[PDB]
């Protein structure tokens, strides 16, 4: 029940966002969205260019 | 006395141009005048379209007029004559599209129902904020699953001015949902028509998996190895 | 001659039921003898400051007379008793609270502003969601600090019909700020005026932080021992 | 005397404004002439189930008398000169509103209940800390999810006066109420009615979720090479 | 004549259990003639703390005696007796502490100034909730870092019935501080002092620590 909220593969960022189905009453089912990012600790700053420096700061 | 014109609701919504004088039955007339004429003088011609049905109902009736041509959009002195020998003076009604007024794009803001309207388990209304459109006319549909919900279940307000801005205006639209159909997380898309937008209609959606989140579980997987996403 | 009756605002307003017989409909002319009577059979003190003549086709002499809220809402039927010289005759039109009307509190809901209106970083639009009530009688202004803010700054549609109840209606007031007053955390209340409420006041508040925790649970991978896949 | 002018407790409970002219002490006979004016000399409406011929022998008229808002707001000096035959003299009582008060708002900040009492598990008491009000004339009432819960739910201290301002005064209100009401989480509304307010009440409110603050919880898995993926 | 009491607040206070005799709203002439005594007569000292003549034609004869709680609470009958001039008969108090009464103990809470009010930035007022004390004395005096604060700075409410228990009381005492003082944390301890109590002093501190929950739950995970 994951919905696919955005799956950026370009970032490598997936957010996904579901109801966690908590407890009896509907209301306090949280709304829990899941940030998945996978940070490349070795690509550089400009991935076409491979002389390009090493990218630190993933903002 | 009234006369609507058309809107970039009708314009969009209709596909037709069509002007509207509303007669109220002050008194029977037979021969109810609702000439629509022109600036250059002709008269397309409209009679009795829809009876007006007003509480009184004494030969009351709606003529609407397909002037469809570019001359509304340019622009013409367009008058229809309420002249009628009951109350013998004519109460007639002139209506031109409004010159030259600046266009700025409408930035639609869709509100999700307060918490405090879910803990009573009995309604949900969520509210389109169009605000930021200086053109006054702005048509707000709701749609849920692409199918185009009735207009009984949403109110959409007139235009009024924002308060800060100097002649933008804004616009709500209410949809009065149940809360068993917010709470299992259906998407309600309010789209909206205007003439300043680049594609001319702005669709958002809102439903309660994107929200607001009340836990947010980030997990920055900080691999040497990722390289190409997978 | 047309008597505006005393609105819930103007009263809330005020804080003094001046009801007022304006001389609508009967142009300027001489023999004033304009008084408010009660309808026991006595009069009070009455029309302080009245304006001057304007004869485009009314007149401009107010009613003043300063009743009390018990006097109000007892049902007195109140009469102006204008004379002029087309009709010799005091017009004693029926003024009073009208007892049909049903009485049902507002639900009043106080969305905060889109998270796009703070990101775009040049407004941010509280909106007051008064809905739910049966008298189409609301007052709404908004505090900051316990102050009021001017009435320019915020905009108060018209209470219009609430389509899935039969006879409550709604109306929405937003409240244009900064958003760099937004981002330091003000209460920005909201105070509805109506009759149905137990206090007649009922007052909502949004800070920067109204919700819930928003509980992160940020997870640092910072080894590829227990990256994921795929 | 025992009358008393209305405190703003009773004026604003039951929204109508009521004087006294109780008595004590004086002998039950004849010419029972409590003579009710005003400063104008009108009569005001005469006593209702007056409280004569009591049983420890004394001398008593409950003063139901229903007057306006705005005259006991004004200059009225309103006389009740009571006139017996062992008193030919009127025992006058000039009852009116005291002038020159200074108009000083409350700062209401709703306290919610410590942890210790909290972690008692037996009850929780929310105080309304209902300070710097110059007129020392509190009423609070306390509203759950908008209904006025119970007098007897709720306590509330007379005004005393603030320590650290000589014209201010202070007040307190703590509703002892179940814990298990508290963890589930109600809004326990606390409305303050006072003069100097401009909308003559305030309302406060906090429920469980309120000073709980953004709390992450964050887990830095820098090894683990137990095959998961995140 | 009001024969005022020894009560818990006034004997905590002054650490002897005094009491004084008010003979008020009479003939303001200046003659002495009040020895403070027991019922059997023995508790003789001095009528001092005479002060001057009210304006409103009344004399303020007071005196004042002290003896121990050994006494007080022993259940013997104290009487002022006076025996004055203008007094055609003379006229007898038989007062002592009403024994019987339960005693549970104060459970004081000290809710922290709230946060509407400390983003007033003005002022910060704490308050001690003393709940639950059945003999209706407290004593609620603050101290910080040991000294104890000016009771102009501290006020405490009366003793108010309890809504909710039978015979319990409460009492409710706010601190007003400034607020860049509360920022720095002084301790501001509450003290109460109830006869109830198993010690018959209790501390209560707040500071902007304990109001503040464990914002960052930090989960190393290794291996
Ligand atoms: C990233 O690297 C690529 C490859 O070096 C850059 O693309 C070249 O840029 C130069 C200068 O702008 C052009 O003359 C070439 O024609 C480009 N080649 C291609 C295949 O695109 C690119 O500009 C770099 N981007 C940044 C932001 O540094
Ligand atoms: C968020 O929590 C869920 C558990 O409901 C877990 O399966 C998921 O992996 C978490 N998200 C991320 C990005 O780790
Ligand atoms: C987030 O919390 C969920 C439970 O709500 C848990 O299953 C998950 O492992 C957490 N995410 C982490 C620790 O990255
Ligand atoms: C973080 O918090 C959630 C719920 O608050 C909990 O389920 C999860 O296990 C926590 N993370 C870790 C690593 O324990
Ligand atoms: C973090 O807090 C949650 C509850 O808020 C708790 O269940 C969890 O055990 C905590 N994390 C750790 C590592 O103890």
């Amino acid at each position: 029940e994951r919905i696919v909220l955005v799956d950026n593969k370009c970032k490598c960022a997936r957010i996904t966002s579901r109801i966690i189905r908590s407890s009896e009453d509907p209301n306090e089912d949280i709304v829990e969205r899941n940030i998945r990012i996978i940070v490349p600790l070795n690509n550089r700053e400009n991935i076409s260019d491979p002389t390009s420096p090493l990218r630190t700061r993933f903002v | 006395v009234f006369a609507i014109p058309p809107s970039f609701a009708s314009i969009f919504l209709t596909k037709s141009t069509k002007l509207t004088c509303l007669v109220t039955d002050l008194t029977t007339y037979d021969s109810v005048t609702i000439s629509w004429t022109r600036q250059n003088g002709e008269a397309v011609k409209t009679h009795t379209n829809i009876s007006e049905s007003h509480p009184n109902a004494t030969f009351s009736a709606v003529g609407e007029a397909s002037i469809c041509e570019d001359d509304w959009n340019s622009g013409e002195r367009f008058t229809c004559t309420v002249t009628h020998t009951d109350l013998p003076s004519p109460l007639k009604q002139t209506i031109s599209r409004p010159k030259g007024v600046a266009l700025h794009r409408p930035d639609v803001y869709l509100l999700p129902p307060a918490r405090e309207q879910l803990n009573l388990r009995e309604s949900a209304t969520i509210t389109c904020l169009v605000t930021g459109f200086s053109p006054a006319d702005v048509f707000v549909q709701w749609m849920q699953r692409g199918q185009p919900l009735s207009p009984e279940k949403y109110v959409t307000s007139a235009p009024m001015p924002e308060p800060q801005a100097p002649g933008r205006y804004f616009a709500h639209s209410i949809l009065t949902v149940s809360e068993e159909e917010w709470n299992t997380g259906e998407t309600y898309t309010c789209v909206v028509a205007h003439e300043a937008l680049p594609n001319r209609v702005t669709e958002r959606t809102v439903d309660k998996s994107t929200g607001k989140p009340t836990l947010y579980n980030v997990s920055l997987v900080m691999s040497d190895t990722a390289g190409t996403c997978y």
